[PDB]
């Protein structure tokens, strides 16, 4: 596979997102690291799909809403940042205030 | 009682910056074709040569703006800014090398400024 | 010109009279004073104030009043106060608390806090800064326990062990000269301060004392090695001579004496009482009465902290597992019931709140959680505010009094008890620069950055392959302070005066900073900051109810805690 | 007997006139010459040629012309050429490029390239071998960044920082004697070459100079510390005396001068211009005109490399995040628009292709990607071939001219600029054996094996529990070169002559190889291999269009790059 | 996400449990580490759901039965211990003799 | 669980395979590390199922075809090797030229 250090690390994010989605599917309000994991993995899979940075800046704001998460979580997350390989190389996506 | 983790409940009132120091309003013009942004704590007389203002009026002073903010001058832009007095020992070293000593040495500062073409020396 | 208080606090952190919520608890701390000069705040960045000729002095060499490191705009939370200041560090020590910058052009700059060419900047605006935690009940069982401790803001580990050997798995003991020497060498690679306790057991002086000469920094009396009158007495005689602390886990089984017998063997000498509530070990059922005496420095371990609906079920079973108890041996069932007691665990919450138990600690990997000393201190303070209200001493709706009482339990008081408060345990000038930055939203839960001797050792930081360090995944990671030889300069091995005088560090090739244990024998309860209360604690032998001043101490267990499910992935 | 060219290339790697595709780009390199004697190729394995009495000499002791290590059949890609040779290493240095084996029985063996009893063999047939990359814009923010760098073939990190302190998070600066000493000790545990830059700021000489004496290997002028005329001048005076390089990130805000003012303060002295395009920092909007001057050694950082459809959206937002810009402050919006410019980023692609920007570098963790200097160099070369065609200078359909121009940007030119090319930066005899093997399919994307001082430091290798090392999971891993004391012998700490003369390595107990920084003050643009072009660069203040020789430099952003989604898991 | 060391480690348990459940779903009798992973992750997700220590001590004994696992596995597992964050903080759950 | 070092590592392969299969399920042509992950995990789960080395040498050549992967990927993968615990102990499987 020739995994580099970032590839190894970022597998963890996907895993944490899978864990969080299962917790959401069974009706739990999500906590801070769960919410972050979900939106992060969304951004990285969006890049893998070939979406643009601009698209993911919009979409990332609608992945989770306040009724998906515990009290206070929306306000704890100022932004979520992730770098992933787009069709035009690594780029940084920042989703600002992802959860209102 | 919605809980925002780590939130502030700030007290009432306002914070006055640079309290008790003399303030001075001057007009300043960016005579250059590129923008100039000036920070709160640069000795005002030592700013970019292409800013035109009464250079004498910048001696011993800096912008009266919150610590860490800046005044921006777009190319060709003229506007008024307010200055406050430098504190501590009232000495400046380095920057544009116009002072390197007490800010009291007004003629020496102006003479250096004029020879190097800092605009607005009378 | 004026700035409104909201914008001010957003740009520079809060100032006098502003309050900040601790994580998601109900606890609020209030800025008591501020060392700044409004308008001359130091800050670092593009176009900011710490630039040459401006807030940074361009004239002075490092020796001339210039700092190695300035923490700008810190909100300090410390037994000495809750207030706003810049913190200056030089040669790995806190040298100045006050106002940093450039006296060329700024008013109010503390004379030895010049930002000069030699100065690194850490922005602390909007952060809370505390001393690193001092955990004095550590079992050295698994080296992975160190990052766990660092991630919750612990910077000193005092205890004993040789790894997952049964002796070490039950007791904070590194026994004898050779084990102590081996662990001193092992300590060379642990990125945290360390002090090692020898076995406080024997009936002749020499077998005990030789551990102190070998490099131990104190002793542990543990019932598993025979917490008898003789072991207690010899250890204390050794400690009074060597000027080191003795920790005790007393004879739970009452085999050779009851609590009054252990107190008689101690004979008024100074001693640190571990897990004083007793679930963690000690004379059944009344060990917690230790915490009333003037010669006892009392600590709790963390799993009883605070009292919750799961506590008793969890502890009964934890004890069964730990002790290999069998449910079909009535003596084992009687033992567990005499040891795990809601009456004493509920009272423990209150004794903490009253300043009668002076210290927290973990009991890491033997019967407690390496990364939850700080976490559970605040959960306790929060539960006590909910159930007992703001304390009498409070004012202006703030919880400052409780905050200082509680922050003292894991910073300054364990340092004092151990004889190491000249070096660590608080944010004061002249002490080692072990500092923890916390975002207020994460306060007490997950440290932002842990500074060890003036260099960051541990940080919550993101993708190392990214353009900036904030992208995911943000996780706790060892920093440059832990790498190479810098691990030696950023950490202290605490040792007895005699081992230092005898040249043990050179004998063993230790390159870490060597700290001296001292002034442990001439202190008492009165020396515990904000937690100095001595009183007659009565523990009813039949019902286990705890009385102080004629009044039963009880509270309810809570179903839910702050600093819990909002934060943790598991 | 004759072998067809396909089978020959499959068995021994390509030979004269054969071409190889670089990864999945359109770029082809052609073997320019070959040192072998056909029929006497060296190879190692069961029944192969490097065996005692045959291709391995059985007579000579190590001192007698025998190698420690032979790389057989390497395709070298280097500023000195693209050609086929064996590479011989001894005492951690490249001692012979040519033909290895046994002069007993083989023709054409280079006299000091005997394979003897002392010789280790690495098979390079079918691999491309380059010098290790030299990254001269490194922020030391997170130690995890080192493997990231190694995995993309970087072997030297020059820059500054003390970990994730704000000063270090913005600037490549290890400030003052104590921080510099601490990072020199930390460097003892980093498995990569390192050079440390001090703070290039002050208005007196001594506060700056003492950093050089303390062990800094150069200086960084950064606007965040006040890139004023005085700081610029004093740093350059210090550097001309100490023989070290100065890097500059100039005054973006034009606060104390415009570009012509910074040039006047530099006064014809030698200087390394960092992220010369300016998205990474510098006089708005015209900093890139630095790259036209004979005394400027110009580098790009990597995130603008090359110009793509996501670049501008990514950078506008990256700048907002990095600078904490607010969209409802018009000055912040004006600032971002004056700084992030498609006109200068598009021209940057072309200036690289024309040999006017001489160097790449990362800007690791501050505004650039630690593991993508090499990656993005080739992506740029590939985009330029697509949009501008093969360069005039090319022949035989190969891209050799562009390949040498581009490989120079991250190997030899940063070494020259830093004053360390006597040690590193190219595959030449007498230089340190920092070598990267690449499978051509992975070229520039993921290094196969990274050799540091003659020992493998890092490799893409599989299951350590397997019968052979190739089963999954194949991932980048530290090798024996990084372990134990060998980390000291395989890596260099570069330091100033004065700190070396003053005995700083012994003072601090540094055990790493010590390399001397030198010959940095008497070089210019003309000294940048294959990238030596000086010219009047005009940047229109109103439209930001870039002109060179009367001609506007522009190209389109691409939607897709090679060396991207075919390779990466994320 | 601010993952601490335990958060990072315990993601592994969830992953091993997902792997084991797939192996069970395709009809394999589970082995020792599979069985342990499954019950462990059950306990940790039970805590996340807000069950009590007492509930999980009961339930953990019925997650797998002897006909789910290989010969000898029931007898190899004396207990399974896990710590997780309950609504009232970290607590230890031990499931004794989980598989009869 | 008593995970040894290889057990810990090889969990990563399974995870990467799950990630790749999701990417394939949503219609993406798979890249080099994705393709390798998928076939590798197939081999290891095949061993867990009790298939023989010989069976997996055949099957591994039909897990993915060229129309499942990006241009060039078939030619980048010469073989895929994996060791796993069969009913008769650890054995090495190599699938040669897995994707035509
Ligand atoms: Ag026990
Ligand atoms: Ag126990
Ligand atoms: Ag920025
Ligand atoms: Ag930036
Ligand atoms: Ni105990
Ligand atoms: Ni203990
Ligand atoms: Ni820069
Ligand atoms: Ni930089
Ligand atoms: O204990
Ligand atoms: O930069």
């Amino acid at each position: 596979m020739h995994l580099n250090p970032a590839e190894k690390e970022k597998l963890q994010i996907f895993l944490a997102s899978e864990l969080a989605l299962k917790r959401k599917a069974r009706g739990l309000k999500l906590n801070y690291p769960e919410a972050v994991a979900i939106i992060t993995s969304f951004i990285m899979e969006g890049a893998r799909d070939g979406k643009t940075v601009a698209m993911l800046m919009e979409e990332g704001k609608h992945v989770l809403t306040r009724d998906d998460v515990m009290e206070g979580v929306p306000e704890m997350i100022d932004d979520i940042q992730a770098e992933a390989t787009f069709p035009d190389g690594t780029k940084l996506v920042t989703v600002h205030n992802p959860i209102s | 009682n919605y809980i925002v983790p780590g939130e502030y409940r700030v007290a009432e009132g306002e914070i006055e910056i640079n309290a008790g120091r003399e303030k001075t309003t001057i007009r300043v013009s960016n005579t250059g074709d590129r923008p100039i942004q000036v920070g709160s704590h640069i000795h005002f007389v030592e700013v970019n040569k292409e800013l035109l203002f009464d250079r004498a009026e910048g001696i011993g002073r800096r912008l009266n703006i919150p610590s860490g903010t800046a005044a921006r001058f777009e190319p060709g832009e003229e506007m008024e800014v307010e200055l406050t007095e430098l504190g501590g020992n009232r000495e400046v070293f380095g920057i544009s090398d116009l002072t390197n000593g007490s800010v009291d040495n007004k003629e020496l500062i102006l003479q250096r400024a004029k020879e190097l073409g800092y605009k607005g020396v009378e | 010109m004026k700035i409104n208080r909201q914008q001010y606090a957003e740009s520079y952190g809060p100032t006098v009279g502003d309050q900040v919520r601790l994580a998601d608890t109900d606890l609020w701390i209030e800025v008591e004073k501020d060392y700044t000069t409004y308008g001359d705040e130091a800050n670092f960045g593009g176009g900011k104030v710490l630039r040459e000729g401006m807030g940074e002095n361009g004239t002075y060499t490092r020796t001339e009043n210039v700092l190695d490191l300035l923490l700008t705009n810190a909100l300090i939370l410390d037994y000495t106060g809750i207030y706003k200041a810049d913190i200056g560090v030089k040669d790995g020590y806190i040298v100045g608390i006050g106002k940093g910058g450039n006296p060329d052009i700024m008013d109010g700059v503390t004379p030895n806090m010049i930002v000069g060419t030699a100065t690194e900047v850490i922005a602390a605006e909007g952060k809370i800064v505390t001393a690193g935690g001092i955990d004095t009940h550590v079992h050295f069982i698994n080296p992975d326990q160190v990052d766990v401790a660092l991630a919750n803001g612990i910077t000193t580990l005092f205890g004993g062990g040789t790894g997952p050997a049964e002796g070490s798995k039950a007791t904070t003991v590194t026994p004898g000269p050779w084990n102590i020497e081996k662990m001193l060498k092992s300590t060379e690679g642990l990125p945290i301060n360390v002090g090692i306790l020898g076995k406080g057991h024997g009936s002749s002086i020499a077998p005990i004392m030789e551990q102190i000469d070998a490099g131990a920094a104190g002793l542990k009396i543990h019932e598993d090695w025979g917490a008898t009158p003789a072991s207690i007495d010899r250890s204390l005689t050794v400690a009074d001579e060597a000027d080191v602390q003795v920790a005790i886990h007393s004879d739970t089984l009452n085999e050779a004496g009851f609590l009054e017998d252990t107190l008689r063997a101690i004979n008024g000498r100074v001693i640190h009482s571990f897990h004083v509530e007793g679930a963690g070990g000690g004379h059944a059922p009344d060990i917690m009465a230790m915490a009333g005496h003037p010669n006892v420095l009392p600590s709790s371990t963390n799993p009883t902290r605070p009292f919750t609906v799961n506590t008793i079920d969890e502890h009964l079973d934890m004890l069964m597992v730990c002790h290999h108890l069998k449910q079909n041996i009535p003596e084992d069932v009687a033992f567990a019931d005499s040891r795990i007691r809601p009456e004493t665990i509920a009272a423990e919450d209150i004794l903490h709140d009253l300043g009668i138990i002076s210290m927290m600690s973990t009991d890491a990997l033997a019967m407690g959680r390496a990364g939850e000393m700080v976490l559970r201190t605040w959960q306790t303070a929060d539960k006590m505010k909910k159930q007992r209200g703001p304390l009498a001493e409070e004012k202006n709706g703030s919880d400052n009094f409780r905050a200082k009482r509680y922050v003292s339990k894991y910073t300054i008081n364990p340092a004092i008890a151990q004889g190491i408060a000249h070096e660590v345990g608080s944010i004061e000038e002249g002490k080692f620069a072990d500092l923890v930055l916390w975002e207020p939203k994460f306060f007490g839960v997950k440290a932002d950055r842990v500074i060890k001797g003036g260099i960051i050792a541990y940080a919550q930081i993101g993708d190392p392959s990214a353009s900036i360090p904030t992208p995911q995944p943000v996780m706790g990671r060892r920093m440059y302070g832990t790498v190479g030889d810098l691990i030696h300069d950023t950490n202290i091995t605490f040792m007895s005066k005699s081992s230092i005088q005898q040249g043990v560090p050179a004998k063993l090739g230790l390159k870490r900073r060597i700290g001296t244990v001292k002034n442990c024998r001439n202190i008492g309860k009165k020396d515990m900051k904000w937690n100095d209360v001595t009183t007659d604690i009565d523990i009813n032998p039949e019902t286990y109810e705890v009385k102080v001043d004629g009044e039963v101490l009880t509270c309810e267990p809570v179903k839910e805690l702050p600093m819990a499910q909002r934060y943790f992935l598991f």
